[PDB]
RNA sequence: AAUAGGGUGAAGCCAGAGGAAACUCUGGUGGAGGCUCGUAGCGGUUCUGACGUGCAAAUCGAUCGUCGAAUUUGGGUAUAGG
RNA sequence: UAACGAGAUUCCCACUGUCCCUAUCUACUAUCUAGCGAAACCACAGCCAAGGGAACGGGCUUGGCAGAAUCAGCGGGGAAAG
RNA sequence: AUAACUGGCUUGUGGCAGUCAAGCGUUCAUAGCGACAUUGCUUUUUGAUUCUUCGAUGUCGGCUCUUCCUAUCAUACCGAAGCAGAAUUCGGUAAGCGUUGGAUUGUUCACCCACUAAUAGGGAACGUGAGCUGGGUUUAGACCGUCGUGAGACAGGUUAGUUUUACCCUACUGAUGAAUGUUAUCGCAAUAGUAAUUGAACUUAGUACGAGAGGAACCGUUCAUUCAGAUAAUUGGUUUUUGCGGCUGUCUGAUCAGGCAACGCCGCGAAGCUACCAUCUGCUGGAUUAUGGCUGAACGCCUCUAAGUCAGAAUCCAUGCUAGAACG
């Protein structure tokens, strides 16, 4: 439920990002990106605000070894906003959510990209500083 | 056997051959279709690509996430001094296409346009158009007769106009002479307009209005001989491939026992003729105005020129056109600006542009000042200032 | 449009110029170019960098 | 006839500490080994690199094995086509 | 089975243009010039489609067509060369 | 004269498609199927044969790239239903346009994970090795198991094993060019090519439909995927600007200023080049296919059809875009 402009992709398949919620996961390993079409040899890749299918590589045992949705909330790859500003964070981070985009955990450490907060009201609810 | 996996074509088959343009001046392949009920007006203009800049603009697009909010946008500056009308051509509809019937010229042609007809001007006697200038002897009824022939027989009337390249910073002294089709009114009206405009200047503000969508005809940047990887964007072969990797591995099946016209091959890249459409006019600036770069919100008396001039062009001291985005060609390239070939009523086409601010920092580096006065105020007195 | 100030060198940032850096503690730094951006990621001290405005004010030059 | 410079630190030897004894523990010294890192040297793993009508009828470059012995090598000498 | 291994294999950390997905730079070539100057190969040669044919033609039959002389590349064909 | 590839005849076998209509489908042969039979097509399987090649046509697979077929997976438009809606199934015109990222295996094949509108099937000497690679097979080294007295065999397992040449002709991609009095400028347009693609969100609307559960669509708006053509504002990358600064060793007696370290090293670094790693741009008319119709006979009724005619698909031809016939 939103229409975000194109952003520089930061997280190809196989990337491991930080998990920024208190759900108990410490890693989030990207294995797919929602909405990725077909192109030979091209890896699916995610930007901030993208829904991703991920597994927990490092974390609580009941969160590990499962496929689960997650939403990327910040990226260290610089990207340009329509107001001309190129910005980036120190790391790539995401949060575990439902297929509907509703967070499983209930608290986010660190800033959240405005594209993600504008696009996911739940993450906006659980977010502190929004950039 | 079939491809193991499917993939789209590399490159467009609608732009073959990828060869050099026959001329450096891009030529208008097609002019806007003539409607008699409109007034008599030019349909194209010639200008010179000066450089690119940046603007800030409030977007007026309801339903957008940037609506009523500032956007930062790239813009292109086209130096466009007024063109001089020197001739008129009549065209006749024939079962083989349009055919030029007659060309009538003005009595006096300027030196920059008379240089167009010479390869070695300094070695010439400069005899061009002297007997034709004599054709005007005291009644010029032969000339009116040719104009009457155009009125009687021509169906398409085009004017001959040349740029005043001496008003630009270019070191070239040859003017650029082009045919610009006249639309509107009857053929007699078009011929009368051309005659009354012989040896007169026509400005951009008489051809293009603000918020228009216009097309740009130009020859692109030349890159010389280029391989398939950058000419056609094909996949590089693995690192460990013998005899090199910037190639297309299979250039054909065994049969047909020939190389097909559709296989990507190394060859000349760039310097192609392109027509790029739907570039919005953000500003038709005036050369006499000392506040070219000023807006209604930034009243700093400021020209469009960056500090130190446009890099590898110079200063734009003439009337100019500020276009949205990028246009084909390089700096100093002659660019043909053509009116649109259709009527666009989309919100992007009918939006009214109001500029907030125009970037005039140096393009020769990471410029951080908009004006020498601002630079002085920021840095204070220097040793060289005494 | 408003003009920002470089967190490192203190020079004016005009629309579209430079980059914005969000630190892990949610603090925002603005750099006009890759020069000050590189010195910032290189951990340089603007009080010890002779050309910044902060340096000039620390040494009371042009005041 | 030839084989930089380091590391490790075996026997043998000297001294101290702890105890009734049995003895144990510790600090030095010493300089062993078909030991080890690594030059010269000998070899030739990988790039399946270069070259591949070559510089060369086997070479070139990087990388690599080994480098005090079952080591490397000159000359003299012996063994000759079932 | 400790130790050892340019032996074969799997996983993990670090690392990276291996890759997403490519871009840029340097020297030597290639290129052009003066001088010097080979070789493989060669029935005759050299545009296609279909047909028939030793059942996949440069030549034959029927069509498409077809305008001197050429340069850099290239690797579809010459069922190319060895 | 004769096997192991391709190709050729054949098409048993493999694959695909008909017709008949006993039954299935609460009733009901034919919405969807369809036994017993029977007629075909294909050469993407495997056989049969041995016609070409043994003075050699480089024999697996993958990577890369182009094109073609349609027996259509998706997308456009439609007809049918055991089609209320949503979903789905059967069918028509249709190849314009797309058909993916990975774990294991040398694999073709397979099998899972995941995205997607969809992850359709094939051909081009089982496309493609002077394009690559060389994991497999299929020289010579070696090990094992079974077999053999043995040398040795295995279509069984395992490990290591040189992949040569284009400068010729043609063809493709670009680049010049004699002559059609000379030279110059501006043009026309025959012919050839062609380009865009798909999704999501908001609204319609919790509306139509439905007892409820559930639950659409057209007009419109904002974005996005894949592709295409440019461009260098900005941001990033690149650095022989060896531009500026810094650092080690050594050399010029010291200083200043320099040389060398097979660009000595490091930070920044303009300009240039360049990135869905950046930005911009990607048109509107006509004629039709399937199909649904009008008037209207044949056949005093009926009938979209016989004469005539209307609308109508991602189709076709133009508009537009690229080249410009080097003998228009
Ligand atoms: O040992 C030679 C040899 C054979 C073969 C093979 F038959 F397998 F293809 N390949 C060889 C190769 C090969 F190309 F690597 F396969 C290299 C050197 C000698 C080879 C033989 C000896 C008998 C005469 C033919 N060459
Ligand atoms: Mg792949
Ligand atoms: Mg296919
Ligand atoms: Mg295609
Ligand atoms: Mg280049
Ligand atoms: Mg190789
Ligand atoms: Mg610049
Ligand atoms: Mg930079
Ligand atoms: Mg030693
Ligand atoms: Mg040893
Ligand atoms: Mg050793
Ligand atoms: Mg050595
Ligand atoms: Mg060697
Ligand atoms: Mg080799
Ligand atoms: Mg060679
Ligand atoms: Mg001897
Ligand atoms: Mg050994
Ligand atoms: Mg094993
Ligand atoms: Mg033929
Ligand atoms: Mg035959
Ligand atoms: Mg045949
Ligand atoms: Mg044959
Ligand atoms: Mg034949
Ligand atoms: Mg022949
Ligand atoms: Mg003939
Ligand atoms: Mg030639
Ligand atoms: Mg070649
Ligand atoms: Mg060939
Ligand atoms: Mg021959
Ligand atoms: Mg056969
Ligand atoms: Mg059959
Ligand atoms: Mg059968
Ligand atoms: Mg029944
Ligand atoms: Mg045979
Ligand atoms: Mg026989
Ligand atoms: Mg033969
Ligand atoms: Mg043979
Ligand atoms: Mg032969
Ligand atoms: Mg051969
Ligand atoms: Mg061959
Ligand atoms: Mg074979
Ligand atoms: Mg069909
Ligand atoms: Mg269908
Ligand atoms: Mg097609
Ligand atoms: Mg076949
Ligand atoms: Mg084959
Ligand atoms: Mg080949
Ligand atoms: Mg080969
Ligand atoms: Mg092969
Ligand atoms: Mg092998
Ligand atoms: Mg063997
Ligand atoms: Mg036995
Ligand atoms: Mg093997
Ligand atoms: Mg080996
Ligand atoms: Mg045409
Ligand atoms: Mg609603
Ligand atoms: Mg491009
Ligand atoms: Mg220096
Ligand atoms: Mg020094
Ligand atoms: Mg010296
Ligand atoms: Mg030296
Ligand atoms: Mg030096
Ligand atoms: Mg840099
Ligand atoms: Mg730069
Ligand atoms: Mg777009
Ligand atoms: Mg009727
Ligand atoms: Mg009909
Ligand atoms: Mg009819
Ligand atoms: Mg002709
Ligand atoms: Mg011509």
């Amino acid at each position: 439920s939103g229409n975000k402009f194109r952003m520089s992709l930061a997280l190809p398949v196989g990337a491991v990002m930080n998990c920024a919620d208190n759900s108990g996961a410490r890693n989030l390993y990207v294995l797919a990106v929602k909405g990725t079409g077909a192109r030979l040899n091209r890896l699916p890749a995610a930007a901030a605000g993208d829904m991703v299918m991920a597994t927990v590589k490092k974390g609580k045992p009941e969160l590990r070894k499962k496929v689960m949705p997650a939403i990327v909330i910040r990226q260290s790859k610089p990207w340009r906003r329509r107001d001309g500003v190129y910005l980036y964070f120190e790391d790539n981070a995401g949060v575990i959510v439902n297929p509907k985009g509703e967070m499983k955990g209930s608290a986010i450490t660190g800033p959240v990209a405005k594209e993600c907060a504008d696009l996911w009201p739940r993450i906006a609810s659980n977010s502190g500083v929004v950039v | 056997s079939h491809r193991k996996y499917e993939a789209p074509r590399h490159g467009s088959l609608g732009f073959l051959p990828r060869k050099r343009a026959a001329k450096q001046r891009g030529r208008v392949k097609s002019f806007p279709k003539d409607v008699k009920s409109k007034p008599v007006a030019l349909t194209a203009f010639l200008g010179y690509k000066a450089g690119m800049t940046t603007i800030v603009r409030d977007l007026d697009r309801p339903g957008s996430k940037m609506h009523k909010r500032e956007v930062v946008e790239a813009a292109t500056v086209v130096d466009t001094p007024p063109m001089v009308v020197v001739g008129v051509v009549g065209y006749v509809e024939t079962p083989r296409g349009l055919r030029s019937l007659t060309t009538v010229w003005a009595e006096h042609l300027s030196e920059e346009v008379r240089r167009r007809f010479y390869k070695n001007w300094y070695k010439s006697k400069k005899k061009a158009f002297t007997k034709y200038s004599g054709k005007y002897a005291t009644d010029a009824k032969q000339v009116e007769t040719e104009l009457a022939r155009i009125k009687k027989y021509a169906s398409v009337v085009r004017v001959l106009a040349h740029t005043q390249i001496k008003k630009t910073p270019l070191s070239q002294k040859k003017a650029h002479l082009a045919e610009i089709q006249i639309n509107g009114g009857s053929v007699s009206d078009k011929v009368d307009w051309a005659k009354e405009h012989f040896e007169k200047e026509v400005s951009v503000d008489s051809v293009f209005e603000q918020d228009e969508m216009i097309d740009v005809i130009a020859v692109t940047k030349g890159h010389g001989f280029e391989g398939v990887t950058h000419r056609w964007g094909t996949k590089k072969l693995p690192r460990k491939t013998h005899r090199g990797l910037r190639k297309v591995a299979c250039i054909g099946a065994w049969h047909p026992a020939n190389v097909n016209w559709t296989v990507a091959r190394a060859g000349q890249n760039g310097y192609h003729h392109r027509t790029s459409i739907n570039h919005k006019v953000y500003r038709v600036g005036k050369g006499t105005d000392e506040a070219n770069g000023a807006t209604e919100f930034d009243r700093t008396k400021k020209t469009i020129n960056p500090m130190g001039g446009f890099v590898r062009y110079g200063n734009v001291n003439n009337d100019f056109v500020l276009l949205k985005g990028s246009i084909p060609g390089v700096k100093k390239r002659v660019v043909t600006l053509r009116k649109s070939l259709y009527v666009d009523t989309s919100r992007r086409a009918v939006e009214k542009v109001n500029l907030k601010w125009i970037d005039t920092a140096s393009r020769f580096g990471k410029g951080r000042f908009q004006t020498p006065a601002e630079k002085h105020a920021f840095m204070g007195t220097l040793k060289k200032d005494l | 449009m408003k003009i920002e100030v470089d967190s490192f060198s203190g020079s004016k940032i005009y629309p579209g110029r430079g980059t914005l850096f969000v630190r892990g503690d949610s603090k925002i730094f603005r750099f006009q170019s890759s020069k000050s951006a590189s010195l910032f990621q290189q951990r340089k001290n603007p009080r010890r960098i002779s050309w910044t405005v902060l340096y000039r004010r620390h040494h009371k030059k042009g005041i």
